[PDB]
RNA sequence: GGUACACGAAAAACCUUACCUAGACUUGACAUCCUUGGCAAAGUUAUGGAAACAUAAUGCCGAGUGACAGGUGGUGCAUGGUUGUCGUCAGCUCGUGUCGUGAGAUGUUGGGUUAAGUCCCGCAACGAGCGCAACCCUUAUCGUUAGUUACAUUGUCUAGCGAGACUGCUAAUGCAAAUUGGAGGAAGGAAGGGAUGACGUCAAAUCAUCAUGCCCCUUAUGUCUAGGGCUGCAAACGUGCUACAAUGGCCAAUACAAACAGUCGCCAGCUUGUAAAAGUGAGCAAAUCUGUAAAGUUGGUCUCAGUUCGGAUUGAGGGCUGCAAUUCGUCCUCAUGAAGUCGGAAUCACUAGUAAUCGCGAAUCAGCUAUGUCGCGGUGAAUACGUUCUCG
């Protein structure tokens, strides 16, 4: 082993893409590695930005966009160093940004 | 208030006023920094402070201590309202 | 006054055009203002390539610009003389430490993309072609390709003053009101000799039922 | 006097408080978003274009 | 125009067992705070047991019965110098207006502290004095004076 | 014999536990008394009005934990949890609980502050 | 005018800044092309200066050359794009055909039915398009996958999937849409809300986001710099805030959110400080750590009056950012306490978790009497009988 508690945390601005990535990781880790509790939903940090529509005053009609940022979490009980060797080839997409322990 | 060396000056105006005060104390010297406060040494001279158009002269006296240099120079005129 | 038909379905029926992230608001602004420059360079400098769109993909000092253009060879050039040139402007506008690895791929049935059709409208109008017949030829050639209804409208100086003489064209089912519609939208500025001509094209490209989410 | 404002905004300022925020593409010195360095109307046009990675329509 | 509007229901208070008491506590409420008006009304209750020892429910229903107005006034004009028209109003609005009169007249008096002024208001309403019965009597006296208009109206 | 439930009125959750005990029920909410937690109003009375149309605190313990909201939302959540708990204890209570409209999650919640409107409904003012 | 007046501007002491005064500069602050190359580019310290700057020196950049660069200069009565109003109002049209010499009409009209040109019966009309509808998001119930940094007198909870509600069933009456009633059910007859705004009108607004033809300037309407002014002042209007007091003033104990945000920042705890705060110094890239909810309850004082309400104005002493607070910031403490005891003609908002009202968070931003704006939760109403008048 020599590396217990691989606490990988994945965060993205999309849900179905992050769900696909976590499904792929849970299926690939379902091989050599064991004792991996399932995906951990997180409160999906959210913000709203509001912008006036017209180039001129027209204040009474303004719209607003929203940059959603979904969040999940994984914990790995032990490395099983061959498992990280298999892990080296995952090539996750750019939309999901990783953060391990 | 600065609360730490409260008496504040642009720190460039000190050299010429100290020089003149020790150089027979010439009255007319042109200053633009309304930013500065007066040290106790300041009393004695005149300065052609700039308001935004031209230079108006102010004579410093020991009567007051601590007040801002530029407050002696009004910048905005009075009402001068017409009838209608 | 109505909303841009692209934005309403964008992000829930259409995948984003530039997927990337960086350190929080430190230089994400830099990356956006940089890759929009690449996008503008593609849509501006090379009219002859008819680039439909560009995909920007950055992750921590790497970039890959997928492109979809009707005619790839003009971007490629003769014996690859133009690809190296265009990639060196991309580099000098992106820096030097970042790998580029651009790719160019022809787009199947490009004539169903509003971008290239609007560009063709701009080229025709700027060339003093009578606007009505150009509209009709472009409309027929687009519709024959097997698509649904079209909406092309043009404002600006229609060969003279009194611009409030604007022509509009609608030729079938194109439901803005339906979110699950798979509609395309574009816009070009046909810089005529008398001012600015804005051409707008709406393309209905079939139903997008059972999509679930973006592709 | 707009382009000279562009070049002045770029230069390193004599004072920490001398400089201010501004959109890179255009010189509108108002309503610029520090989280995107892009003017509010510029932000709207690029978001309808969709260059920003995460943009939706608010239902919230 | 519009159609008929359904009414939201009001629940009786299961301590004194009267929904009219609930409408009391609702109308005398300000700022949207049941607690403060609740304490005020219950202190007024305790004062009802304190002086003039008698069932607070009995003096409550007596005040309601005395303050209730028999007829209402409705405006139906033709031209300048408009003319009123007295019409019939159902009991729900009658008790609502009685409670409104009690509430408004209570906060119009001497004895600054709210407890004693509202207690004196309910006492006077039970005893038929000029505090609120005067207003009801006046509004009744304008009625049936121009009842010719009431008979032929729409 | 524990009996369960759940209430979610106005952003306020409420988990309940009910057991038929020796006493009249020994009301205990959040391990403390309701009298000092909830000010003595009809709000404290609201929870036993489900019981009034039933065996009114004959033998039914109260073990409730509360989170979220203010106190009125807490009261609604715990009331709905109680009515669900009696329904779980005895199906025969649907006809009398639903007739009085005690269940069904009134779902009256503060709306979203719509732009241009001060409190999502108030316009600033009108001027000509 | 509605559709302008807490608007552009989601933040003017310098910059911002477009104005004025003054200082200076001129293929120029910035860009390409022509010719010529390869080492300095910035920043730093004396020096005169208020500073651009000329100096002297450390550590892609240069030098000569015209098209010109540049204009927050003009023309929204040349404009593109964008936006407001009618208006989320139900309306606007087209193809074929018929009628009429013709503009034109017939569809879109007639009956019921709805929020709807929603639907269906009748119909010289038959169909079709934009719109409306539904497809999206979001809250309301249940089931499932998952368990921490939540929770754990534990399955709450969060976020993914699925179910649920589809006039589904029954009663009536109708041809039929459909209407109402009942049962079940969390929700029943467009469940609450958001997103979504047709043809067009107002030569509506925006040449000062941007682009933009034409006109004008160019050793200046362009460039940099210091000061000011955008915060004035006899006056009037608009939108807000505090109130004008015992439903209250003040003091002590006292518990209850949600959402959002945060490693040059949030700031825990501790010490000093009547306090602004200052210092120490963890934890926190974050469901962990932090950003003490206020109303509310209990107790006490106050006892109705320009007041133990009210807080302006003014004086002083402190604090913070920032080089710097006089025009021209803000906080705290001490000092005084204007006027006002509910307000004229007239008006505005609102059909429920709404009004009112209590607080909390964020943005631009180092600082901001933002009382503004954008958002979150706490407490928490009346009435709609009815369309005669009034507005559209
Ligand atoms: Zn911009």
């Amino acid at each position: 082993v020599k590396y217990p508690e691989l606490k990988i945390k994945l965060e993205s601005y999309d849900s179905t893409l992050l769900d696909l990535t976590t499904k792929k990781i849970v299926e690939v880790v379902k091989g050599v590695d064991v004792k991996i509790k399932g995906p951990l939903p997180l409160p999906t940090k959210k913000e709203v930005i509001t912008i006036i529509r017209s180039p001129h005053v027209d204040k009474a009609s303004r719209e607003q966009f929203e940059k959603n940022r979904h969040k999940r979490l994984m914990i790995l009980v032990d490395v099983n160093q061959g498992a990280i060797d298999s892990l080296k080839r995952i090539k996750i997409p750019v939309g999901v940004t990783l953060r391990f322990s | 208030r600065s609360a730490k060396k409260g008496a504040f000056v642009d720190a460039h105006l000190l050299k010429k006023v100290i020089d003149m005060n020790k150089q027979e104390k010439k009255r007319p010297i042109k200053t633009w920094s309304r930013r500065s406060t007066i040290f106790p040494e300041f009393v004695g001279n005149t300065f052609a402070v700039h308001n935004g158009k031209t230079f108006i002269n102010v004579y410093v006296t020991d009567d007051m201590v601590g007040h801002k240099l530029g407050e002696f120079s009004p910048t905005r005129n009075f009402k001068q309202h017409t009838a209608n | 006054q109505k909303v841009n038909s692209n934005g309403l379905r964008f992000g829930i029926n259409k995948n984003w055009i530039s997927r990337w992230t960086a350190n929080s608001h430190a230089q994400t602004a830099k990356w956006l203002i940089e890759d929009e420059k690449i996008r503008n360079l593609f849509f501006v400098n090379y009219r002859n390539a008819q680039v439909s769109n560009v995909e920007i993909e950055r992750t921590q000092a790497t970039v890959d610009v997928f492109v979809y253009a009707a005619q790839p060879a003009f971007l490629i050039g003769s014996e690859n003389k133009n690809i190296q040139k265009i990639t060196k402007q991309i580099k000098q506008i992106i820096g030097r430490t970042t790998n580029l690895d651009l790719t160019i791929n022809e787009i199947g049935s490009p004539m169903l993309s509003a971008r290239i059709i609007a560009r063709d409208l701009a080229n025709a109008i700027e060339a003093r072609v009578p606007l009505r017949t150009a509209m009709r030829q472009s409309l027929i050639k687009v519709l024959k390709a097997g698509a649904n209804g079209i909406k092309v409208l043009v404002s600006g100086r229609l060969n003279g003053a009194e611009i409030a003489r604007d022509k509009m064209y609608i030729e079938g089912n194109m439901p803005l009101s339906t979110l699950r519609a798979d509609i395309d939208y574009a816009l070009e500025k046909a810089q005529t000799t008398y001012g600015v001509i804005g051409v707008k094209v709406w393309i209905n490209r079939g139903m997008i039922y059972t999509k679930g989410l973006n592709r | 006097a707009k382009k000279s404002l562009k070049v002045k905004q770029t230069r390193i300022p004599k004072f920490a408080v001398r400089a201010y925020t501004r959109c890179q593409r255009c010189g509108r010195a108002r309503a610029v978003l520090s989280h995107f360095g892009v003017c509010r109307l510029c932000f709207r046009e690029l978001a309808y274009a969709g260059a920003i990675p995460g943009v939706k329509k608010a239902s919230w | 125009r519009k159609n008929r509007a359904p009414k939201r229901t009001v629940l009786p208070d299961p301590v004194f067992n009267n929904t009219l008491v609930t409408r009391i506590i609702n109308v005398i409420m300000e700022d949207g705070k049941k607690g403060l008006a609740q304490r005020i009304l219950y202190g007024a209750f305790d004062l009802i047991e304190q002086r003039t020892k008698e069932k607070p429910l009995t003096v409550f229903e007596r005040a309601v019965g005395n303050v209730m107005p028999r007829l209402e006034l409705r405006v139906r004009r033709i031209a300048g110098s408009n003319y009123q028209v007295p019409t019939e109003v159902p009991q729900d609005r009658k008790i609502a207006l009685a409670l409104r009169w009690i509430a408004m007249f209570a906060r119009k008096r001497h004895e600054k502290t709210m407890l004693e002024k509202i207690a004196n208001e309910i006492i006077d309403a039970s005893n038929n004095t000029g505090a609120a019965i005067k207003k009801k009597d006046d509004t009744h006296k304008m009625a049936e004076a121009n009842k010719a208009f009431a008979h032929m109206r729409w | 014999q524990s009996y369960y439930g759940l209430g979610r009125r106005k952003s306020s959750s409420a988990k309940v536990y009910l057991t038929p005990t020796q006493d009249k029920g020994k009301i205990t909410v959040n391990r403390r008394d309701p009298s000092e937690y909830f000010p003595n109003k009809l709000v404290i009375q609201d929870m036993e009005q489900p019981l009034d149309l039933t065996d009114l605190k004959k033998n039914f313990d109260i073990n409730v934990v509360v989170k979220g909201g203010g106190f009125t939302g807490q009261a609604g959540a715990i009331r709905l949890g109680i009515v669900r708990a009696l329904l779980q204890f005895n199906p025969e209570l649907k006809k009398i609980l639903k007739s009085k409209k005690l269940t069904t999650r009134d779902k009256r919640v503060k709306e979203r502050k719509k732009f241009g409107l001060y409190g999502a409904r108030r316009a600033p003012q009108f001027t000509k």
